[PDB]
C-alpha cells in the first residue's frame, strides 16, 4: 500500500509484524524474513553476531520450502538430513518469540529481558545441533537459552 | 400553466415553467405528440426549471415544446377491474381491451408502511419445493427474493412457484414483469388464460399484470415496479386480502436507475451506480410489504450481473429480504435444477420455535455434510478420494446422494427435464433426507436421488438401474 | 476475488503441481492410490498406482493452475479498471 | 436562419457542438456541408449535440448544418435484397442505386405482448447438432457465444445458405430472408463473405448491412438497428427474416467509445449503464408474429464474443439475459477437431422446441438423452454401451462448412445413431460412413427423403422403409 | 447521557456500512468529490468520531460508562476491504462470524481464530 | 493562412486561427525553431481555437509564436527514392545521407480501400520459408502476428523475409520502428546493410525505414505506424507490387494511442486503455489488404501485457490477424533455425477451400506427428525407448526428420554461416514433407535433413554423409 | 559532459519511481488529464527522453559513453504495472533482484533466470 511503502525508505531499521505470525502465537509477531535492518553488518555487529542471524533467516527459509513438500508429504519423506532442519526451525522459530514486561497482562508470563550475547549464544547454540534433544515447547516464551533448558526439565518431571 | 421543453438528453428532459413550477414527482404531460408521453419531475434544477425523466422515448421532442403540468404523481387504476387486464407504468391499458374503468386511480409514489403498521407473524408457506420448504422455507406474507445469474433458473421457478402457489390461492395476485423479455409476457399472458386465472368473458379473473420490459426506456423500466407495487397495494389495503406480488426481476429497476441517474447530473457511485441506490431502492422495497390492513407475500426475481453477488445492485438487495433463495451458474452446470445454493439461501422462518426441531434438525444435518462435502472440494481436486478417510469417503457420498435428493422436476420445466412434474410435501422432505442422513439409503447409487420428487422415487429408479 | 488471495492460491498450487510431477517420476523409476486402500478394506501395482496417482494429481493441479490464472488476469484487469474509475471521478467532481 | 440550420460551434471527441437548429427534433437526422449525416442526440439551451455518422474529421466549425426534418431512419424493401449497404442505408456494392420506395425509423420500438405468439415454425440452419439439439423457432433469438475462431460465423453463414432449398420454392410461408449485418469485422471478410454468399446462391435472399473496423463507432452503433428495420419489414408484412448480428460484442466496444467520449460515467469493465438496453431494444424486435398481425417473423442470431470462454463477463451475460438461448461453442472442442464445435451440455433453445419438425423430435429427443448418460459416465457392460454410443453420436454431430444439410436427411443420418446402426461400427470411420450413408440415401431415396421432408415426421411407413435403407449399406460399407 | 450520571449504558449501531452508504449518497449529492469505492474523503472520520464516544468515565465525571458493538457487514468475507479495516483498525478488537462455522454447526458462528478482546481478562469475574 | 498558439501543455498545443481554420488531422508548421516542430490538427474546440498534438518537443513555445497551416495532413516523400533510407515521422531522413529526392507526396491519413476495391480471393503469400509457408501460411495482404523476445532469429527472419519477397514477389518492404529504442534501431540498420537488403551505394535497396523511437513523444510514436503505412501504400496503388510492410511492436502503437488519448484528456476505457483502441487500431489495420492493383501483407510484432492474451491491446489485435509467426528459445537452443515453433504457429487460411486439400494434409500430418512425438516424450525418457512398438519407433524417428527439415539455412545469413541460402517453392516443401510423413526417406540418417533445402538437398546430403 | 567529451560516464537514477511520483504529484496538482494510476499521460515520454540520452558514441563524437542505471522499486514483484513496465520497455535490460534468493542465502539477490541483458556477450572479453 502505498502510505507504508512510501514510509520504509524513512527508516534504517525496520520491525515487520505479520499476522501469520501471531496467529500461530509468537509474539512479537516479527516477521524473520521481513524485518531488516541497516546495521545487519558484520563490520558493524562483528562476525559471529552477522553469521548467526543469516543463519537464522536462512533455515527458516529453507523450513519455508519444505512446508509445501511436507504439505503433501508428511513429516516420513524428509531425509534425515532435512527433517532434521524442520526441528530446528521450529525450535528457533519458537525461541523467537518472548515475554514482554508490558505484555504480561496478556500472556499471564513474566516479562523477561534478554541481553545481546545471551541472545547470541542461545541461537549460536541451536543452530550447532545442540539442543536436538529438548522439545521445540521448551523454547516457547522465554528469555535467556537457559530458561529453555530449565522450562524444558520442568516439561520432563511434568511428564 | 404552461412549461416548455428547454432541453432533451435522451430519457432526461429539463423543462422550464414561467409561472406555477411543478413539485417533484408531479406528473407532466408532453404537449403536441402522437401517443400520451408523461415526464416526471426529478427536481428543481433553479431558474423555474425543472428536470425531468421521461416514461416513453424522447425522439421529435423539440426545444420549446409545451409540457403541461398533470398537477400530481402519476395515477394508475387500482380496482377489481384491473384483475386480467395488462397495463403499463402510466396504467395504460396494452392488452388490446380498451380502458380500464375503475373507479379510483391511485399515485404510484406514496410513502412506506409506518413502524406501527408492521406485521411480525411468521407463518410458513410450503411451496413443494424440496430445497426451498427444506433449507429456507417460505413465509406467508414474506419477502421472497430469487437470485439467479443470466440464464441461471430466475424465471422457471418464479412460474413454478406461480404454479404451486398462486393456483392453490385464495385471492387477488398482482405480477409486474420489468424489464424482463416481451415474448414472456406474451407467455404468461397466454398461460394465465388457459389455466383461466385469467378470464377475457366472465369478471373472475385472479391476476393483474404490469408490464414495462427490457424494451422499455429507462424511465419506465424504472417505475413499472412501482406501478405493480401500487395495484397491490390497493388489494391489500383498500380491500384487505391475502395479496400474492410476483415481479419478475426488480434488478432493472435499479439497472434503470443508473441509465437516467447518470444524465441527472449526479456524480456516480461505486460501480457507475447512482448515490440514490440504497434509498431510491428502499422507498420502493418498503412498500412491498405486510401490514396490519393486510398481507402481501411477494416474490421477486433478482438479477446478478456478470454472476457477482456482490454487485452493488444485489447485494443492497438481501436486507430487504425474508427469505432468499439463490442460484448458482456452477449448480445448474452440473445439471441440478433448481440451482438452489443449499449454503446461501436463508429463511428468517428457519427457526425451530416456527417449523419444529424435526424440521430444523434435518434442515441443519443437510447444510452441515454439505458444509463439510463442500471442505473437502480442495483436496478431492488434487489428490482424489483415495486421499480420504474412510469417515470422509461417506460423507462424499451421502452429501452427493443429498445435493441430487435436492433437485427436483418442475411442470414448467418438463421440455428440459424430460420428466412429468413433481409436487413434494413438506413431511415427505423432512423425511426424504433424514433418512439419506441416517444412512438408510447408503446403498443406493448417486443417479437414483437426482431429479425425482418424494424419497420413495429415488428407490424404485434405483431398481431400475439394478 | 481478490488478487492477494489467487496470487496466493496460485503460488501454492504452482508449488503442489511441481512437487507431484516430481514424485510420479520418482514412482515411475522405482500415496498410492486406492492400492493399500483395496488389501485393507479386504511392488509393480504400488508402483503403477503411484505412477497414476501423482500423474493425474499434476494434471488436475495444472487444469487447476490454468483455471486461476484465466480469474488472475480478468481480476488483474478489473482492479486497474477500477482504481482508474475511482481516480477520474473525482478528478471530474472538482 | 436558425430554426432549420445551424453553424458548427465545435467539433472533437466525436460529437459536434451546432448553433441553432431551433426547431429540430431529438434523433433527428442533420446534413453538413460536406454531404455527411447526423443525428440530434443532445438539446440544449445554447447549442445541439450531434451525433455523426461518419468521419467527424471532416467537419469544422462554421460549417452549415441543416434539418431533414426527420428521425433517423434508412430504406427498407424487398428491392434491398442481394445488396450490400452501410449503416445509413447507401449501397457500397458499386451496383447502384437502390429500388427502395419506403423507409423505417431504426428506432421503432419492439411489438408488445398482444402481437405475439410462441415461435413454432422451424429455423432450419441445416446444422446436425443446432437443429437437433438445439432447435431455433422463427422469432426467437438465439445466441451464438463463444471465443475467437471457433466457428461463429460459420453456424450463422451455414444457416442464410441452408435457406435456399426453401426460398427457392412457391410458397412463401417457408422461405426465409436473410440479414447479415456486419458490426466491427474487417472489409475483406465482409468481402469474402458475400463473394462467398454468391456463389452458394444466397444473396439474392439476403442483405448485408456493414459497418466495419474502418467505420466510426456512431456508425457501428447504428448498423444493427438498420438491419433490424429491414428485417421488421418482412415481420411486418407476412414474411419472414433472419438477421444475423456478427457480433454485438463490437457494436458494445464500439458504443462504449461513444459513452466513454461523451463522459458518461464509467461502470463495469469501463461500458456505460446502457449498455443492456443497446442490445434489449434491438433484440426485443425479433418476433414471431401470431395471424391477426399477419403471422410473419423476425428471428435473431446475435454473436457474442467471449473472452477465454469466460460466459460470466458483463456483455456475454446481458445479451444471454435477452436471448432465449446459447450455442456455445468450446475452444478445446474445436481445436481437437469437434466442428461444429457446440458444447451441447451448456447450449440450449429456451424456445425452438415446439418449434422443432415433429420428425427430429422423435430421433433427437432420444439423442439429447443418450448423449446426457453419455456425458455423465465421461468395464460394465451397462456404461460400456452408453460410451459407445455417446462417441458415435458425437462424430455424427461433426460436419463441414458451406453444406448444411436438409432437415429430412439429417433425421436419416441421425435415425441411424439413435436406433444403433452404429454400435459395432468404429468410431474413426463413422464420419466416412456418413459421408457414404448420405449420398446414398439422398440418391437412391429421393421418395423416404421426401415423404419425410413433406411429413416433416418418420411415420411408421417411412421408419421401417428408413431402417431397410440402413441395414442394407452397413453390410455393403467398405471400412 | 447515560454514560455522563453514574449509570452504563450499552449501545448497538446495527450496520456501520449502511451508515457509510447513506453518508456517501449525502455527499455525493452535496457535489463533494468521491473517493474509495466512493465514499468521502473522511468516512474513517465518519466511525472513529463516532466509536470513541464509547467510555469508561473515572469516578471524577460520575464513574459511568458506554460500550458499543458496532456490527459491520462484508462481501464474500473480506474484512480485508475498506470500511471493514477502516472499523477494526477502529474498535478494541472483533468479533467475527463466518458463514463456514454456521453450517458446520457452530452458532454462534464466532471463530476464536480472528477474534480477540483488547482487554480479554481485564474484563472477566473471578469463577468465570 | 497563419495562426497564433495560444496554448501549450506539454504535448498538446492549441493555436487559433483568426480567418481560416485548419481542418482535423491536417499538419501545421511552428514557426521560429531550429528544426521542424509539426503539429497535427485534433480538435476544433470553437472560437477559431484549434487543439494539436506536437510531433517534437514544445519547449521554446510561446503564445503568440506564429503558427502555419500547411494546408493537409502530415505528407512525406514517397516513391523509390525511399528504399534504403531513413525516414522520419514527419516525412525527414534522419539517416544523414541529404535529402529525400521524390517526385511525389502523400498524407499519412488515407481512409481504407472502399468495399468495392476488396480482393475475394484468399491467396496464400509464398515467403519460401518451409515452416512457414506449410504450417502457418501468410495471408497475402493479411496480418501476422511476430511472437518472440529477442535472441531468437527475429532480426533475421525479418529480413531474409524482404529478400525472399523481393526475389520471389518483385515487391518492396517498409520498416516502421514504432516506439523503437535508438539502440536497436542503429544495430537493425547495419545489420540489415551488411545483409544486402540495404545498399548504401547502388538502388539494390529492398526495404525502406521508417522509425518512432521511443524518446519521441506519444503524438510522434502513434503517427510513425502510419507514416510508415503511406510509404508501402505508394508500391501498392502506384507499382502494383506486393509489399511487406514490418511493424516491429504494434502494442507500442497501440499505448502510443492511449498516450496521446489521456494527454487529449480522454476518459479511458477498461484497462487503462483509449475508447478508441478499436477504431485507432481499425482505421490504421484496414489499410492492410490485397486490393485490385496489388496488395500489402506486413508483420507486426506483438507484446502480450501481463502474458494476459485477454488484454485489451492484444485483443483488440488479434481480430486483425490471419497467422502468427512463434519464435521459441526452446526451438532456437536445439539448433533448429528458423526457431519458428511448428505447433504454436498458426493460420486461418490454412483451411482446404484456401490452400488446397493436398497443402492441407500434409500440413495436418506434420503437425499430428509433432504431437505424437512431443507427447512420448515422457515415456522414452522413463519407461524407456526400448519398447516402443513399430508404429512407436517410426513416430519418433520421421518426426525427428521432420522436426529438422523445418530449418532453413537463410541466404541472409551467408554472410557468417558460410552456406548458400535457400528459398523453397510452396511445390517443394509439400512434397517434401508429404513424402516423409510416408516413409519414402526413412532409409536415410538424421542430419540428412537438418538445414538444407528442396527434399533433394536431403539425399545429397545423406550419401556424402554416408 | 564526459560523453561529448570521449569520456565515459556511468549514471544511476535511484528509483525513476520516486521521480515519477513527484511529476504526477505536479500534473495533478496543475489538473492535467490523469489516467491509469493518476499517472500523467507522458509520463512514459518523461523516463524515455531520459533513458535514451545514455549512449555509446562514435569515435567520430570522441568515443565517449553515458551509461545508465534507473532503479524501478516494484510492489510484490509486480513488474506489469505501469512505470515499471515503461522503464522495462525503455531500457536495454533487466537484473531481477528477490527476497526469496536472499534470506535463503543467494546473495546478491539476481534471478539469472529472470534477469536478461539484450547486448550480452558484446561486452564480455573472451576471457568471460
Ligand atoms: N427448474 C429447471 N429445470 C430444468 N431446466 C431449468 C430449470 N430452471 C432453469 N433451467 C434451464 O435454464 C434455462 C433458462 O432459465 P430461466 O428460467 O429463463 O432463467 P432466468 O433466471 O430467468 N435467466 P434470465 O432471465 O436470462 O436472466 C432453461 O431453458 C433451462 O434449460
Ligand atoms: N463447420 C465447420 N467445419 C470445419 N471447419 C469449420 C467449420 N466452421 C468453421 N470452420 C473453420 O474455422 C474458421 C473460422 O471460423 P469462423 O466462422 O470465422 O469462426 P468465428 O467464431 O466466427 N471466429 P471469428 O469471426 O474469426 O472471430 C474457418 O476458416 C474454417 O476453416
Ligand atoms: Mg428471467
Ligand atoms: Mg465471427
Amino acid at each position: 500500500d502505498p502510505a507504508p511503502a512510501t514510509t520504509f525508505a524513512h527508516l534504517d531499521a525496520t520491525t515487520v509484524l505479520s499476522r501469520a505470525i501471531a496467529e500461530l502465537g509468537i509474539y512479537p509477531a516479527v516477521d524473520p524474513l521481513d524485518s531488516t535492518s541497516r546495521i545487519m553488518d558484520p563490520n558493524i555487529v562483528g562476525s559471529e553476531h552477522y553469521d548467526v542471524a543469516r543463519g537464522v533467516q536462512k533455515i527458516l527459509q529453507d523450513y519455508k520450502s519444505l512446508q509445501d513438500i511436507i504439505a503433501i508429504l508428511g513429516m516420513d519423506e524428509l531425509s534425515e538430513e532435512d527433517k532434521l532442519t524442520v526441528s530446528r526451525a521450529r525450535k528457533i522459530q519458537r525461541f523467537l518469540s518472548q515475554p514482554f514486561q508490558v505484555a504480561e497482562v496478556f500472556t499471564g508470563h513474566l516479562g523477561k529481558l534478554v541481553p545481546l550475547k545471551e541472545t547470541i549464544k542461545g541461537f549460536q547454540q541451536i543452530l550447532a545441533g545442540e539442543y536436538d534433544h529438548l522439545p521445540e515447547q521448551a523454547f516457547y516464551m522465554v528469555g535467556p537459552i537457559e530458561e529453555a533448558v530449565a522450562k524444558a526439565d520442568k516439561l520432563a518431571e511434568e511428564h | 400553466t404552461t412549461g416548455r421543453i428547454v432541453a432533451v438528453i435522451g430519457a432526461v428532459v429539463d423543462v422550464q415553467f414561467d409561472e406555477g413550477l411543478p413539485p417533484i414527482l408531479n406528473a407532466l404531460e408532453v404537449q403536441g405528440r402522437e401517443t400520451r408521453l408523461v415526464l416526471e419531475v426529478a427536481q428543481h434544477l433553479g431558474e423555474s426549471t425543472v428536470r425531468t425523466i421521461a416514461m416513453d422515448g424522447t425522439e421529435g421532442l423539440v426545444r420549446g415544446q409545451k409540457v403541461l403540468d398533470s398537477g400530481a404523481p402519476i395515477r394508475i387504476p387500482v380496482g377489481p377491474e384491473t384483475l386480467g387486464r395488462i397495463m403499463n407504468v402510466i396504467g395504460e391499458p396494452i392488452d388490446e381491451r380498451g380502458p380500464i374503468k375503475t373507479k379510483q386511480f391511485a399515485a404510484i409514489h406514496a410513502e412506506a408502511p409506518e413502524f406501527v403498521e408492521m406485521s411480525v407473524e411468521q407463518e410458513i408457506l410450503v411451496t413443494g419445493i424440496k430445497v426451498v420448504d427444506l433449507l429456507a422455507p417460505y413465509a406467508k406474507g414474506g419477502k421472497i427474493g430469487l437470485f439467479g445469474g443470466a440464464g441461471v433458473g430466475k424465471t422457471v421457478l418464479i412460474m413454478e412457484l406461480i404454479n404451486n402457489v398462486a393456483k392453490a390461492h385464495g385471492g387477488y395476485s398482482v405480477f409486474a414483469g420489468v424489464g424482463e423479455r416481451t415474448r414472456e409476457g406474451n407467455d404468461l399472458y397466454h398461460e394465465m388464460i388457459e389455466s383461466g386465472v385469467i378470464n377475457l368473458k366472465d369478471a373472475t379473473s385472479k391476476v393483474a399484470l404490469v408490464y414495462g420490459q427490457m424494451n422499455e426506456p429507462p424511465g419506465a423500466r424504472a417505475r413499472v415496479a412501482l406501478t405493480g407495487l401500487t395495484v397491490a397495494e390497493y388489494f391489500r389495503d383498500q380491500e384487505g386480502q391475502d395479496v400474492l406480488l410476483f415481479i419478475d426481476n426488480i434488478f432493472r429497476f435499479t439497472q434503470a436507475g443508473s441509465e437516467v441517474s447518470a444524465l441527472l447530473g449526479r456524480i456516480p457511485s461505486a460501480v457507475g451506480y447512482q448515490p440514490t441506490l440504497a434509498t431510491d431502492m428502499g422507498t420502493m422495497q418498503e412498500r412491498i410489504t405486510t401490514t396490519k390492513k393486510g398481507s402481501i407475500t411477494s416474490v421477486q426475481a433478482i438479477y446478478v450481473p456478470a454472476d457477482d453477488l456482490t454487485d452493488p445492485a444485489p447485494a443492497t438487495t438481501f436486507a430487504h429480504l425474508d427469505a432468499t433463495t439463490v442460484l448458482s451458474r456452477a449448480i445448474a452446470e452440473l445439471g441440478i435444477y433448481p440451482a438452489v445454493d443449499p449454503l446461501d439461501s436463508t429463511s428468517r422462518i428457519m427457526d425451530p420455535n416456527i417449523v419444529g426441531s424435526e424440521h430444523y434438525d434435518v434442515a441443519r444435518g443437510v447444510q452441515k455434510i454439505l458444509q463439510d462435502y463442500k471442505s473437502l472440494q480442495d483436496i478431492i481436486a488434487i489428490l482424489g478420494m483415495d486421499e480420504l478417510s474412510e469417515e470422509d469417503k461417506l460423507t462424499v457420498s451421502r452429501a452427493r446422494k443429498i445435493q441430487r435428493f435436492l433437485s427436483q422436476p418442475f411442470q414448467v420445466a418438463e421440455v428440459f427435464t424430460g420428466h412429468l412434474g413433481k409436487l413434494v410435501p413438506l413431511k415427505e422432505t423432512i423425511k426424504g433426507f433424514q433418512q439419506i442422513l441416517a444412512g438408510e439409503y447408503d446403498h443406493l447409487p448417486e443417479q437414483a436421488f437426482y431429479m425425482v420428487g418424494p424419497i420413495e422415487e429415488a428407490v424404485a429408479k434405483a431398481d431400475k438401474l439394478a | 476475488a481478490t488478487l492477494k488471495d489467487i496470487t496466493r492460491r496460485l503460488k501454492s498450487i504452482k508449488n503442489i503441481q511441481k512437487i507431484t510431477k516430481s514424485m510420479k517420476m520418482v514412482a515411475a523409476a522405482k500415496l498410492c492410490g486406492a492400492i493399500h486402500s483395496s488389501v485393507a478394506k479386504q511392488t509393480t501395482s504400488e508402483q503403477s498406482a503411484r505412477m497414476t496417482a501423482m500423474d493425474n494429481a499434476s494434471k488436475n493441479a495444472s487444469e487447476m493452475i490454468d483455471k486461476l490464472t484465466l480469474t488472475f488476469n480478468r481480476t488483474r484487469q478489473a482492479v486497474i479498471t477500477k482504481e482508474l474509475i475511482e481516480i477520474i471521478s473525482g478528478a471530474a467532481a472538482l | 436562419d436558425l430554426e432549420e440550420t445551424g453553424r458548427v460551434l465545435s467539433i472533437g471527441d466525436g460529437i459536434a457542438r451546432v448553433h441553432g437548429l431551433r426547431n429540430v427534433q431529438a434523433e433527428e437526422m442533420v446534413e453538413f456541408s460536406s454531404g455527411l449525416k447526423g443525428m440530434s442526440l443532445n438539446l440544449e439551451p445554447d447549442n445541439v449535440g450531434v451525433v455523426v455518422f461518419g468521419n467527424d474529421k471532416l467537419i469544422k466549425e462554421g460549417d452549415i448544418v441543416k434539418r431533414t426534418g426527420a428521425i433517423v431512419d434508412v430504406p427498407v424493401g424487398e428491392e434491398l435484397l442481394g445488396r450490400v449497404v452501410d449503416a445509413l442505408g447507401n449501397a457500397i456494392d458499386g451496383k447502384g442505386p437502390i429500388g427502395s420506395k419506403a423507409r423505417r425509423r431504426v428506432g421503432l420500438k419492439a411489438p408488445g405482448i398482444i402481437p405475439r405468439i410462441s415461435v413454432r415454425e422451424p429455423m432450419q440452419t441445416g446444422i446436425k447438432a443446432v437443429d437437433s439439439l438445439v432447435p431455433i423457432g422463427r422469432g426467437q433469438r438465439e445466441l451464438i457465444i463463444g471465443d475467437r475462431q471457433t466457428g461463429k460465423t460459420s453456424i450463422a453463414i451455414d444457416t442464410i445458405i441452408n435457406q435456399k432449398r426453401f426460398n427457392d420454392g412457391t410458397d412463401e410461408k417457408k422461405k426465409l430472408y436473410c440479414i447479415y449485418v456486419a458490426i466491427g469485422q474487417k472489409r475483406s471478410t465482409v468481402a469474402q463473405l458475400v463473394k462467398r454468399l454468391t456463389d452458394a446462391d444466397a444473396m439474392k435472399y439476403t442483405i448485408v448491412v456493414s459497418a466495419t473496423a474502418s467505420d466510426a463507432a456512431p456508425l457501428q452503433y447504428l448498423a444493427p438497428y438498420s438491419g433490424c428495420s429491414m428485417g421488421e419489414y418482412f415481420r411486418d408484412n407476412g414474411k419472414h427474416a433472419l438477421i444475423i448480428y456478427d457480433d454485438l460484442s463490437k457494436q458494445a466496444v464500439a458504443y462504449r467509445q461513444m459513452s466513454l467520449l461523451l463522459r458518461r460515467p464509467p461502470g463495469r469493465e469501463a461500458y456505460p449503464g446502457d449498455v443492456f438496453y443497446l442490445h434489449s431494444r434491438l433484440l426485443e424486435r425479433a418476433a414471431k408474429m401470431n395471424d391477426a398481425f399477419g403471422g410473419g417473423s423476425l428471428t435473431a442470431l446475435p454473436v457474442i464474443e467471449t473472452q477465454a470462454g469466460d460466459v460470466s463477463a458483463y456483455i456475454p451475460t446481458n445479451v444471454i439475459s435477452i436471448t432465449d438461448g446459447q450455442i456455445f461453442l468450446e475452444t478445446e472442442l474445436f481445436y481437437k477437431g469437434i466442428r461444429p464445435a457446440i458444447n451441447v451440455g451448456l447450449s440450449v433453445s429456451r424456445v425452438g422446441s415446439a418449434a422443432q419438425t415433429r420428425a427430429m423430435k422423435q430421433v433427437a429427443g432420444t439423442m439429447k438423452l443418450e448423449l446426457a448418460q453419455y456425458r455423465e459416465v465421461a468395464l460394465d457392460a451397462a456404461t460400456q454401451q452408453l460410451l459407445s454410443r455417446g462417441v458415435r453420436l458425437t462424430e455424427l454431430l461433426k460436419q463441414g462448412q458451406y453444406s448444411p444439410m436438409a432437415i429430412e436427411e439429417q433425421v436419416a443420418v441421425i435415425y441411424a445413431g439413435v436406433r444403433g446402426y452404429l454400435d459395432k461400427l468404429e468410431p474413426s470411420k463413422i464420419t466416412k460412413f456418413e459421408n457414404a450413408f448420405l449420398s446414398h440415401v439422398i440418391s437412391q431415396h429421393q421418395a423416404l427423403l421426401g415423404k419425410i421432408r413433406t411429413d416433416g415426421k418418420i411415420s411408421e411407413e417411412s421408419d421401417a422403409k428408413l431402417k431397410e435403407i440402413v441395414t442394407n449399406f452397413l453390410a455393403g460399407f467398405e471400412a
